[PDB]
């Protein structure tokens, strides 16, 4: 495991020397292709190395942030293009990426929160850096601030867990069971946050839309995961606990994932109504998650895997219509379909892919969270068929409003896609589908 | 009473005299079995088990 540790640490000097940018990410693909070898992981931990291991769930969320922080640096060509402080850009990917790696990588749970949160700082640089609107400010808060203030809670409740325990490895804290009312919500409430849970989401619609193009990537697509993947490591001993209060969460992410399905349908923002759409899917993760079974545990991993990637995906596509018409709201937005045709068919696969449209990995995982969640109790079966219709029901509204009609009159004259956008595009959903054929290794972590 | 006056400072001097009461005080040590032990020096101090043993052995 310290092969990519040790490589991206001497990948930080390549952000001083000049005319680097594109260099850069070669050496970011290349790791990926490296990690892409070495599975041969379990469900207990493998590849011991001083306190850093790997098993099946790390290994898949690993291997999605390297494809993601990757695809990064081919998203903000813009920062290159300016030259607009590129250098310090890119030390911020390459020490944000470190802190994701050692997050997933770490096999104690005290780590695993070390580097959660402070992942966080660069991620929060990035917003504040690189985002064009005044909001960024007003936005950078919330992402900051509603983490921490259920963050440094949840350090109380890790450390109450040492007295009792005496460690934090995961093995050996599976071993018992809690009763204590409390702790039960400085494990949980700390990442309820960060799914987030519906009635505490309102930093994501903000830090979202105000982000830049690669802030969005990653805030899409890891950080949403870091509470996800925190879960499923910490409801193994709150088991007894969770019985009681999960017919709480689960009604409020249910419930929560509908109303807001409709309030996408009367957004008018590209990058709010996807970022939206990033509630909806999430409250059916953390729903089949808090089902416990084999199934929700299972889906839920992959539900995470897939959507991070199309989210991410769609994520390209509102900064590409936005650099050129130059305002992200719907309206200004129309008939894309006419001016940039050869985009519109990658709009269409990664919108359908977040539909759950076949044969993509997500609908793999949205089958298994929807049979836990209807397993869990028969009365699922009205909001999950509401969730699931309106799931589709901003999904076209999405697609079909920004590319079917007729083209804005105001729009001056604009660049076509670039040979880059396309690149960037097809790495997004191309993986999202092979990935089918060895769902095998990135399910089956349990 | 062919008695002569003593010198001027011949009260003033220290006087030691033989003690007819022949019980001079004794002398005594406190003891305190249960006092608070500490490490005593010929401890022999082999290397801690596993270190620090802090959180990842740091
Ligand atoms: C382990 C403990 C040691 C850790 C490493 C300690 C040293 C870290 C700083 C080393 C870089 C120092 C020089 C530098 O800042 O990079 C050059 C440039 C800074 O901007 P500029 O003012 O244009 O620099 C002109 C000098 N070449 O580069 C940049 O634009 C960004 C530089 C990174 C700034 C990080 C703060």
């Amino acid at each position: 495991m310290l092969k990519i540790i040790f490589f991206l640490l001497f990948l930080i000097p390549f952000c001083f020397i000049n005319n680097m940018y594109w260099m850069v990410q070669i050496m970011m693909f290349f790791i990926s292709f490296i990690f892409l070898l070495m599975n041969n992981f379990m469900n207990y931990w493998s590849e011991i190395s001083y306190f850093l291991g790997c098993d099946m769930l790390s290994y898949g969320l690993i291997l999605l942030s390297l494809w993601i922080c990757s695809l990064m640096l081919l998203a903000s060509e813009m920062i290159n293009k300016h030259n607009n402080y590129k250098n310090l850009f890119l030390l911020n990917i390459i020490i944000l990426l470190l802190l994701l790696i050692l997050t997933f990588s770490s096999m104690s749970l005290f780590m695993f929160y070390l580097f959660f949160e402070s992942s966080l700082i660069p991620t929060l640089f990035l917003i504040l850096g690189w985002g064009y609107q005044p909001e960024r400010l007003q936005a950078g808060l919330y992402l900051l601030f509603y983490t921490l203030l259920v963050s440094l809670p949840m350090l109380i409740g890790i450390f109450y867990l040492m007295n009792k325990i005496g460690s934090m490895n995961f093995y050996l804290m599976n071993n018992f069971m809690f009763n204590y009312d409390l702790l039960y919500f400085c494990l949980l409430c700390a990442f309820l946050v960060k799914m987030p849970m519906f009635l505490v989401h309102l930093w994501l619609p903000k830090a979202h839309v105000e982000a830049p193009v690669s802030g969005s990537m990653i805030l899409a697509g890891i950080m949403l995961k870091l509470g996800g993947y925190g879960m499923l490591r910490v409801i193994s001993f709150l088991q007894l606990m969770n019985l009681k209060y999960s017919f709480v969460w689960i009604s409020i992410s249910l419930v929560g994932g509908v109303l807001v399905s409709l309030v996408c349908l009367r957004q008018t923002d590209l990058k709010a109504l996807i970022a939206y759409s990033s509630v909806a899917h999430m409250g059916i993760v953390l729903s089949g998650l808090l089902t416990m079974t084999y199934w929700g545990l299972c889906g839920s991993y992959t539900l995470m895997i897939a959507h991070g990637l199309c989210s991410s995906g769609l994520f390209c596509l509102a900064n590409v219509s936005y650099e050129r018409l130059g305002s992200r709201s719907m309206l200004i937005n129309k008939g894309l379909l006419n001016f940039m045709p050869s985009m519109t068919l990658w709009w269409f696969l990664l919108s359908s892919a977040n539909m759950a449209a076949p044969p993509t990995l997500n609908l793999l995982g949205e089958i298994y969270l929807l049979n836990s969640i209807v397993s869990w109790s028969w009365i699922s079966m009205i909001l999950l068929s509401f969730l699931s219709f309106f799931s589709a029901a901003y999904t076209l509204y999405l697609y079909s409003f920004s590319q079917h009609g007729k083209l804005f009159s105001g729009v001056y004259s604009f660049s076509s896609g670039k040979i880059r956008e396309y690149l960037l595009m097809l790495l997004h959903w191309l993986p999202l589908n092979l990935l089918i054929l060895k769902s095998e290794s990135f399910m089956l972590w349990l | 009473f062919d008695w002569d006056r003593p010198s001027y400072g011949y009260f003033s001097r220290a006087k030691v005299i033989q003690s007819a009461r022949e019980a001079p005080k004794k002398e005594e040590k406190v003891s305190y079995p249960d006092a608070t032990p500490g490490l005593p020096e010929d401890y022999p101090k082999p290397p801690a088990k596993y270190g620090s043993r802090f959180h990842w052995l740091e």
